[PDB]
């Protein structure tokens, strides 16, 4: 859990960065990976919605990157 | 992957826009709902994480900054209503850092375009009603005029294009005089004929310039350090013979004559920094030797009246909030801003929101916002021994008083938020550290009734003895002893007694030599005379007690006589390398056709700068010798023209008329005033 929280933040950041559609095959693979990771723990979307501070931090990190 | 975010980050921008719009703009909607203040703090931390290499990644840093600026400009609707002061502070900090770090042959176009975007925002300004800090930052930006390139001057003109806008003439009539007087330099086309016309219009619509000139000087005093105003002000006011006449007429007043004192304070400001021309700036005042009847300095910050609306320690709460607002510089202060964000404890909902909406600062500061373990206090009273051992006898007063801060962090469990803020604030500088130390120690030791009789009656005396016994510090022991001011003013609230001497007896250790000798070393007559009278009264009371029951006290009269001799008053004294300077001055002034007049003027300037540096604390009398030296500088300036150009018709007669006028002005003087003259 203590590392899954940061792992969940990193996975959200990676999905936000790889949800592009320029490259067909890479984009489809990244979208499938993001869809499989959201339903992996089965509480990832609810946790991301409840974590307003985590979402703000992820948005700030994406803007800085 | 990072190269796309660095250079190719043009289509990823619209991609992230589509991402945040997938949920019907919910991302930015929640960002606006949460006021995005935490997001701006995170962006400030990211910007602080920068500054590793000026070149190289500097381009990517500028790209990220421009992207943040674009995302900030994308919505202008509720940004002025939500947050403006923090954004203005960040912009001012980034601009001054740019101006201080920029050098020759640098990629200045990126920061030039950033400043262009800032000016575009300032010109758009949907809420055209701007505040005073905006104009302050504008005036601070317009200071850079000497080493700027031609393109930079063109950009500064494009910035100044906001000046000829005739809407909201209030701030114009306020600061156009300052904007014009900031042009004291000579080589230019002055580039602001419109601003000069506006200044002339402001000066002519009100056909008066004498006392409103001093009022404009007062309005200039509240600006920043570098002004470069006094030279032109003196050159414009000194030829006006009505100023001194009306001052002599209005000599029947009682106060408000500290113009020269405020000028000297502004000169004492920013001494260790560059631009040492403050000396020659102040030396332009040749209309002197008339502001008298001023014993010493006075008080300031009249906001204390509005501060004393809350009866309890909430005044100290407001003072702490003001200090927190003042701590806004760089790293180790964004942690203070996070602590401010953490001040939303139970007290914020209980007592803080009582009267934090009426005052002026409360119109913009607090609306952005909105129980711990317990221990004992015996080990700290035991460690007071090592606390006293680490008191003084060592240099580096910063890390010498840091142990005092570590000892004061021991929470006296009476009020929670004070201790919470003391524990959270471990990054501030020594001034704020000493202020918080004095305040918290005083209040909590006054709240302590059982441990103050033992520790707070012996430890301070031992500290004073160790600090006085031939082991002192570089003037910081004075700021340490400033605790006595809080003891005499704020600490006397609790323990209600009709006697202030009794309150001082309850609080302090009642020493007799560990304070008088400190006052004599500090050369501050105020506390010297105060504690002298207090100790005289205490000795009288002790003698009365001894008679009722039935050094060395008597020699203190010699110390009192020494104090009276150190004051400099005629009723207090007895009522109870200039030879070489004159030599070189005469040598420079022993030839009529001699070009060393400028050399003599520079010598006089250097000597007066040395005299100013030697005159510390700006509280001792006898500034009239330096005033007469300024008069002599002016006389030498006049003689340099008289020796060269006396042709047409008796200009020396007009010079002698001016001399007679000056002598009539100096009729209100005495020996110590006229003998050097």
């Amino acid at each position: 859990y203590k590392v899954l929280i940061p792992h969940l933040v990193i996975r959200s950041h990676f999905d936000e960065v790889k949800s592009i559609a320029n490259q067909i095959q890479e984009d489809w693979k990244s979208l499938l990976t993001d869809c499989f990771p959201k339903i992996l723990v089965n509480i990832l979307p609810y946790f991301a919605y409840e974590g307003t501070r985590d979402s703000g931090m992820a948005q700030q990190r994406e803007t800085a990157t | 992957l990072k190269s796309i975010l660095e250079i190719l980050s043009k289509s990823p921008d619209s991609y992230q826009k589509i991402l945040l719009a997938i949920c019907e703009q919910a991302a930015e909607t929640n960002n606006v709902y949460k006021k995005h203040r935490i997001l701006k703090i995170y962006h400030l931390f990211v910007s602080l994480l920068l500054k590793d290499i000026k070149s190289g990644l500097g381009g990517a840093w500028a790209f990220v900054l421009r992207d943040v600026i674009y995302t900030l400009i994308h919505y202008i609707n509720q940004r002025p209503s939500c947050i403006m002061d923090v954004s203005l502070r960040s912009f001012s900090l980034c601009c001054d850092l740019l101006s201080q770090v920029c050098q020759t042959a640098v990629t200045y176009c990126k920061d030039a375009l950033e400043n262009h975007l800032h000016v575009i925002v300032g010109t758009l300004i949907p809420l055209v009603y701007e505040q005073v800090e905006v104009q302050k930052q504008v005036l601070d930006l317009l200071k850079y005029l000497v080493i700027d390139n031609k393109d930079n001057e063109n950009l500064y003109i494009t910035i100044k294009l906001l000046d000829p806008f005739p809407d909201h003439v209030v701030f114009k009539d306020l600061r156009i005089t300052q904007q014009k007087i900031k042009y004291s330099r000579g080589p230019f086309s002055l580039l602001e004929e419109i601003n000069h016309f506006l200044s002339v219009s402001v000066y002519d619509a009100l056909p008066l310039t004498r006392l409103e000139g001093l009022k404009d000087l007062r309005r200039q005093l509240e600006l920043h350090k570098d002004q470069m105003v006094d030279i032109m002000r003196a050159s414009q006011d000194n030829p006006q013979d009505g100023i001194m006449v009306k001052l002599v007429v209005n000599l029947l007043q009682l106060s408000k004559m500290a113009i020269n004192h405020t000028g000297e304070k502004e000169v004492l400001e920013a001494v260790g920094s560059c631009l040492g021309e403050v000396g020659p700036i102040d030396f332009s005042t040749i209309a002197i030797q008339h502001s008298k009847d001023a014993s010493y300095t006075k008080a300031l910050k009249l906001f204390e009246d509005k501060e004393l609306q809350w009866t309890f320690i909430m005044l100290t709460y407001l003072n702490n909030t003001l200090v927190e607002d003042c701590v806004k510089v760089r790293s180790a202060a964004v942690t203070c801003l996070k602590n401010i964000l953490a001040t939303k404890t139970g007290h914020s909902f209980w007592e803080i929101y009582k009267m934090t909406t009426d005052p002026m600062l409360a119109y913009l500061q607090p609306f952005r916002t909105s129980p711990l373990s317990e221990n004992h206090d015996i080990w700290i009273k035991t460690l007071t021994c090592a606390f006293l051992d680490s008191g003084g006898t060592k240099c580096e007063i910063l890390q010498l008083l840091k142990p005092m801060c570590e000892v004061k962090t021991d929470f006296c469990q009476t009020v929670l938020p004070y201790l919470i803020h003391d524990i959270l604030l471990q990054d501030t500088n020594e001034s704020w550290r000493n202020l918080l130390s004095t305040h918290v120690q005083g209040f909590f030791t006054s709240c302590l009734r059982h441990f103050s009789q033992t520790s707070r009656s012996t430890t301070p005396a031992n500290l004073d003895s160790e600090s006085e016994h031939f082991f002192r510090c570089c003037l910081d022991k004075k700021s340490q002893r400033t605790m006595l001011a809080v003891v005499d003013y704020m600490r006397r609230q609790k323990r209600p007694s009709s006697g202030t001497i009794f309150n001082d007896a309850f609080w302090l250790d009642l020493n007799y030599l560990e304070v008088a000798k400190v006052a004599q070393s500090c050369a501050a007559h105020f506390t010297a005379l105060l504690y002298a009278e207090i100790y005289a009264d205490k000795k009288s009371m002790d003698d009365q007690e001894k008679r009722s029951l039935a050094e060395t006290g008597i020699s203190l009269q010699d110390l009192l006589l020494e104090i009276y001799r150190s004051i400099g008053e005629p009723d207090s004294l007895y009522g109870c390398s200039y030879h070489e300077s004159l030599y070189n001055a005469l040598q420079s002034l022993r030839d009529r056709e001699f070009s060393t007049f400028y050399e003599s003027l520079k010598y006089a300037r250097v000597k007066e700068v040395e005299e100013m540096c030697k005159r510390s604390l700006e509280s001792v009398y006898s500034l009239y010798p330096t005033l007469s030296r300024l008069q002599a500088i002016g006389e030498l300036e006049s003689i340099g023209e008289l020796f060269s150009r006396s042709v047409t018709h008796r200009q020396l007669s007009e010079v002698y008329i001016k001399w007679q006028k000056h002598s009539q002005l100096l009729k209100d003087s005495d020996f110590s005033f006229q003998e050097p003259i």
